[PDB]
C-alpha cells in the first residue's frame, strides 16, 4: 500500500547527486517513521540518514537514531549490523536509552536470552513502536538453532526461546522446517551434510593443466 | 603552513576537471592539441586523479581540523567528483576501474560501502595494476567487516598474485607497492589471527619466518590475554583511514581529535568483539566425539560452574559458525573434517618461471639489439 | 625362487607357514634372505609383524626396474598390469579387428590398393626421367 | 601429444569395428558368436580392477611428480639462462 509509493521517492532521487544535499532527510526521517509503522526496508538509505550525522553534527535527533539500530537488530543475522553499530559517532553513545540499546546488540551474538526475554526492561514503547519486533527477532533465532541441533527436546526449547507455550510452539515449528519427533527431538537436517569434506580426493583435470602442456608438448 | 600552495596548485586544474571534462569537453579539441604538441609526459590523466587522490588526504586532515561541516576538498572531492566521472558518453582511456575506485574511495573514507556485487558487475575495459592493489585491499578490509571470512581468504589471495616485472621507468607506483604490499599480507596474517586456523592461505604463499612473527601473537589469543583484542586493533590502526599530515597542532581545545572520536573510539569496541569468536575457537577439536555423559564431561572439563553450564556452554559455543547435531538418548556429538589440501603451487611455479624465461628472454633480446 | 613364484598367485600369507614351508634354515636366517630380494631385484613382498602376514603386491606406487628374472612366469602383480594396460586396449582391439572381418572397411582396403598400384603405372617413368636431370643436376652442382 | 591424440584416434577407429558389430552380435549376428564371443569377454577381463579411490593416489602424485621436473627443469634452464647473462657481458 504505502510501500511502493515512497519507495519511488527513496529509489528514484536518493540513488544521484542529491545525497550530500540534506534536504532529503525531511523524507528519510519520515523513512525512519515508515520502517517503525509498516515495517518497511531501505537499509542504504536508512545509512544514509547516519550518513548526514557524522559529517553534519548539526542535524542529530535522538527519536530518530535510537529506533534504527533497533530495527537493524531486525536485520540481524544479516552481518550489515557491524557497519551501522559504529556509524554513529561515540559523542551520541553517552545519552540514555541508547547504552540500553547497543548493550542489546552485544548480548545476541551471545545468545544471551534471559536478560532479552526475561529480564527486559519494557517500559519504552517504541518496542512495540515497530511492528513485529518478536517475529523477526525469534526469525533471527530459529536460523541459527537449525546449524547447531539435531535433537533437542521442547521443554529446554521453549526456555531458550522466551516462555511461550506449546499452543504456539508448534505453529512457529510449522513455518521453519521443524517437525516434533517425539519425547523430545526435533528434526532440522541429515547428519552427512556437515561432516563437510573439502578433501583428500581433490584432483588436477585435465583442462587445468593444458595451458602449459601446449606449449611444452 | 608550507603546504597551502601545494593544494592550491593542484586543485585549480581540480577545479577545472569537474568543469571541463563533465559540461564540455566531449567535442573539446583545442586543449588535445596543447597536450600532443607541447608537454613531454604522456601519463597526466592517471597523474591527475591519482596524485590528486594524494594532495586531498593531505588536504582533508587539514581542512577537517580547521572546518569541521561541509570542508573545501572534502567538497572539492566528494561533493564534484561521482556524477562527473562515470556518466557522459565514452572517454576512450585507461580511466575505467580508475574512476571507480575513486567512486568507491570517497565512499570508503566515510565507513558506509555497501556496494560490493554492484561495482563487480559494471565494467567493460582492462583492469591497471595501480587499481588491482587497491581493489581487493578495500572491498577485503570491507568485508573484514562486512564479515564474508570464509571468501576473505578468496579476496585477499587474489591480490596476492605478486608476478611483479618491474616497470620503474620512473616511480609508476605511486610510493604504493612495498606499503601496500605489506599492508595486505598482514591483515590475511590478521585473518589467520582473527579465524584460527582455517587459512591456509598464507602457508603455501610465503615463508614460515614471518608467520612466526604472528605466530607469536595468535598463541596469546587462545586462553588468556587481553592485549589480543589490542594486538588486532592497534596494527589495523594505520589501516583504518591512514592519515597523512597535520598543518596546524593545537590543543587548547583540540579541534582535530573530535574527527577522531568518529571513527577510532567506536572502531575499537568492536575488535574486543573479533576475538570472541577465537575463544570460542578456543577448543580446536581434539575430542569430537562423544557420549551425552561427556558432553557434561565436557561442560565440566571447560570450566566450573558445570550445571547447568549450558546457558553459557550455547554462550562458548554459538558465534557464527559452529556445526553439530547433539543427541539425546546415546549422545553422539558430531565430526567435522579439517582436512589437508594438496600442491597446486607445482603447477604455478611452472607458469611463475616459464613467464620469467620468456620475459628474461624478451627484455634482454631487445638489449643485444640496442647496444650491438 | 619361490619368492618369486609365491608372489605373483598369493598377495597375503602368515609367515607362520612359511617358516613351515622351507625346512632347511631357521627363522632369521630366512627373513634377512627375504628383504634383499624385494629392494634389490624387483620382488613385492611387504612384511607386517602384527598379524604376522606377508602381503605381496598390494602396493600401488610401484615403478619397475630394468633388472629383474623374468623366469617361470604367471599373471604378475597389479603393479605391473595397472601400468601397461592401455597396451591390452590396443593389442587385443586390432586382434579384435580380424576376428569381425567387417565388409565395409575391406573395400575401403582393396580400392586404396588398385589406387596405389595404378598410381604407380600412371605417374611412371616422370621421376625417373627426372632423376636423369637431377643425375645432370649433381654433375653441375659438384663442378659448381 | 598429437601422436598420443592419434592413438586415441588409433583407438576410437579400433573401437568403431567391435562396436559395430556389437549391435549386429546382439540382434541376429550370432552364428559364428563365440570366436569374437571368447575374444571380447577376455579383452574386458585382462584389465584389472581397482575401486578408484586406489587410482587417484597413483595418477594424481604422479601428475605431481611430472609436473614438478616441468617446474625443476625450467627452475634450472632460468638459471642456466640468467648464468649466460652473467657471463655473456
Amino acid at each position: 500500500a504505502m510501500f511502493e509509493q515512497m519507495r519511488a521517492n527513496v529509489g528514484k532521487l536518493l540513488k544521484g547527486i542529491d545525497r550530500y544535499n540534506p534536504e532529503n532527510l525531511a523524507t528519510l526521517e519520515r523513512y525512519v517513521e515508515t520502517q517503525a509503522k509498516e515495517n518497511a526496508y531501505d537499509l542504504e538509505a536508512n545509512l544514509a540518514v547516519l550518513k548526514l550525522y557524522q559529517f553534519n553534527p548539526a542535524f542529530f535527533q535522538t527519536t530518530v537514531t535510537a529506533q534504527i539500530l533497533l530495527k537493524a537488530l531486525t536485520n540481524l543475522p544479516h552481518t550489515d549490523f557491524t557497519l551501522c553499530k559504529c556509524m554513529i559517532d561515540q559523542a551520541h553513545q553517552e545519552e540514555r536509552p541508547i547504552r540500553q540499546i547497543l548493550y542489546l546488540g552485544d548480548l545476541l551474538e551471545t545468545c544471551h536470552f534471559q536478560a532479552f526475554w526475561q529480564a527486559l526492561d519494557e517500559n519504552m514503547d517504541l518496542l512495540e513502536g515497530i511492528t513485529g519486533f518478536e517475529d523477526s527477532v525469534r526469525k533471527f533465532i530459529c536460523h541459527v538453532v537449525g546449524i547447531t541441533y539435531q535433537h533437542i527436546d521442547r521443554w529446554l526449547l521453549a526456555e531458550m526461546l522466551g516462555d511461550l507455550s506449546d499452543s504456539q510452539l508448534k505453529v512457529w515449528m510449522s513455518k521453519y522446517g521443524w517437525s516434533a519427533d517425539e519425547s523430545g527431538q526435533i528434526f532440522i537436517c541429515s547428519q552427512e551434510e556437515s561432516i563437510k569434506p573439502k578433501n583428500i580426493v581433490e584432483k588436477i583435470d585435465f583442462d587445468s593443466v593444458s595451458s602449459i602442456m601446449a606449449s611444452s608438448q | 603552513q608550507w603546504l597551502w600552495d601545494i593544494i592550491d596548485e593542484f586543485i585549480y586544474q581540480f577545479q577545472s576537471f569537474s568543469q571541463y571534462r563533465c559540461k564540455t569537453a566531449k567535442k573539446s579539441e583545442e586543449e588535445i592539441d596543447f597536450l600532443r604538441s607541447n608537454p613531454k609526459i604522456w601519463n597526466v590523466h592517471s597523474v591527475l586523479n591519482v596524485l590528486h587522490s594524494l594532495v586531498d588526504k593531505s588536504n582533508i586532515n587539514r581542512q577537517l581540523e580547521v572546518y569541521t561541516s561541509g570542508g573545501d576538498p572534502e567538497s572539492v572531492a566528494g561533493e564534484y567528483g561521482r556524477h562527473s566521472l562515470y556518466k557522459m558518453l565514452g572517454y576512450f582511456s585507461l580511466v575505467g576501474l580508475l574512476r571507480l575506485h575513486s567512486l568507491l574511495g570517497d565512499y570508503y573514507q566515510a565507513i558506509k560501502v555497501l556496494e560490493n556485487i554492484e561495482l563487480n558487475k559494471k565494467s567493460m575495459y582492462s583492469r591497471v595494476p595501480e587499481c588491482q592493489v587497491t581493489t581487493y585491499y578495500y572491498v577485503g578490509f570491507a568485508y573484514l567487516m562486512m564479515r564474508r571470512y570464509q571468501d576473505a581468504i578468496r579476496v585477499f589471495a587474489n591480490i596476492l598474485l605478486y608476478i611483479q616485472r618491474t616497470k620503474s621507468m620512473f616511480q609508476r607506483t605511486t610510493y604504493k607497492y612495498e606499503m601496500i604490499n605489506k599492508q595486505n599480507e598482514q591483515m590475511h596474517a590478521l585473518l589467520a589471527i582473527a579465524l584460527t586456523m582455517y587459512p591456509m592461505r598464507i602457508d603455501e604463499s610465503i615463508h614460515l619466518q614471518l608467520r612466526e612473527k604472528y605466530g607469536d601473537k595468535m598463541l596469546r589469543m587462545q586462553k588468556g590475554d587481553p592485549q589480543v583484542y589490542e594486538e588486532l586493533f592497534s596494527y589495523s590502526c594505520p589501516k583504518f583511514l591512514s592519515p597523512v599530515v597535520p598543518n596546524y597542532d593545537n590543543v587548547h581545545p583540540n579541534y582535530h581529535k573530535e574527527p577522531f572520536l568518529q571513527q577510532l573510539k567506536v572502531f575499537s569496541d568492536e575488535v574486543q568483539q573479533q576475538a570472541q569468536l577465537s575463544t570460542i575457537r578456543s577448543f580446536l577439536k581434539l575430542y569430537t566425539t562423544m557420549p551425552v555423559a561427556k558432553l557434561a564431561g565436557f561442560l565440566d572439563l571447560t570450566e566450573q560452574e558445570f550445571r547447568i553450564q549450558l546457558l553459557v556452554f550455547k554462550h562458548k559455543m554459538k558465534n557464527l559458525v559452529w556445526t553439530s547435531g547433539i543427541s539425546a538418548l546415546d549422545g553422539e556429538f558430531q565430526s567435522a573434517s579439517e582436512v589437508d589440501f594438496y600442491i597446486d603451487k607445482d603447477m604455478i611455479h611452472i607458469a611463475d618461471t616459464k613467464v620469467a624465461r620468456r620475459y628474461g628472454d624478451f627484455f634482454i633480446r631487445q638489449i643485444h639489439k640496442f647496444e650491438e | 625362487r619361490l619368492l618369486q613364484q609365491v608372489s605373483q598367485i598369493y598377495q597375503s600369507i602368515e609367515f607362520s607357514r612359511l617358516t613351515s614351508l622351507v625346512p632347511f634354515v631357521d627363522a632369521f636366517q630366512l627373513e634377512r634372505a627375504i628383504v634383499d630380494a624385494a629392494r634389490h631385484c624387483d620382488l613385492q613382498v611387504r612384511i607386517d609383524h602384527t598379524s604376522r602376514t606377508l602381503s605381496f603386491g598390494s602396493d600401488l606406487n610401484y615403478a619397475t626396474r630394468e633388472d629383474a628374472p623374468i623366469g617361470p612366469h604367471l599373471q604378475s602383480m597389479p603393479s605391473e598390469q595397472i601400468r601397461n594396460q592401455l597396451t591390452a586396449m590396443s593389442s587385443v582391439l586390432a586382434k579384435a579387428l580380424e576376428v569381425i572381418k567387417p565388409a565395409h572397411i575391406l573395400q575401403e582396403k582393396e580400392e586404396q590398393h588398385q589406387l596405389a598400384v595404378t598410381a604407380y603405372l600412371k605417374n611412371s617413368r616422370k621421376e625417373h626421367q627426372r632423376i636423369l636431370a637431377r643425375r645432370q643436376t649433381i654433375e653441375e652442382r659438384k663442378e659448381r | 601429444l598429437q601422436q598420443v591424440g592419434g592413438a586415441s584416434a588409433r583407438i576410437q577407429d579400433a573401437l568403431s569395428t567391435v562396436l559395430q558389430y556389437a549391435e549386429d552380435v546382439l540382434s541376429g549376428k550370432v552364428s559364428a558368436d563365440n570366436t569374437v564371443g571368447r575374444f571380447l569377454m577376455s579383452l574386458v577381463n585382462q584389465v584389472p580392477k581397482i575401486v578408484p579411490d586406489d587410482f587417484e593416489t597413483m595418477l594424481n602424485s604422479n601428475i605431481n611428480d611430472l609436473l614438478m621436473v616441468t617446474y625443476l627443469a625450467n627452475l634450472t634452464q632460468s638459471q642456466i639462462a640468467l648464468n649466460e647473462k652473467l657471463v655473456n657481458l
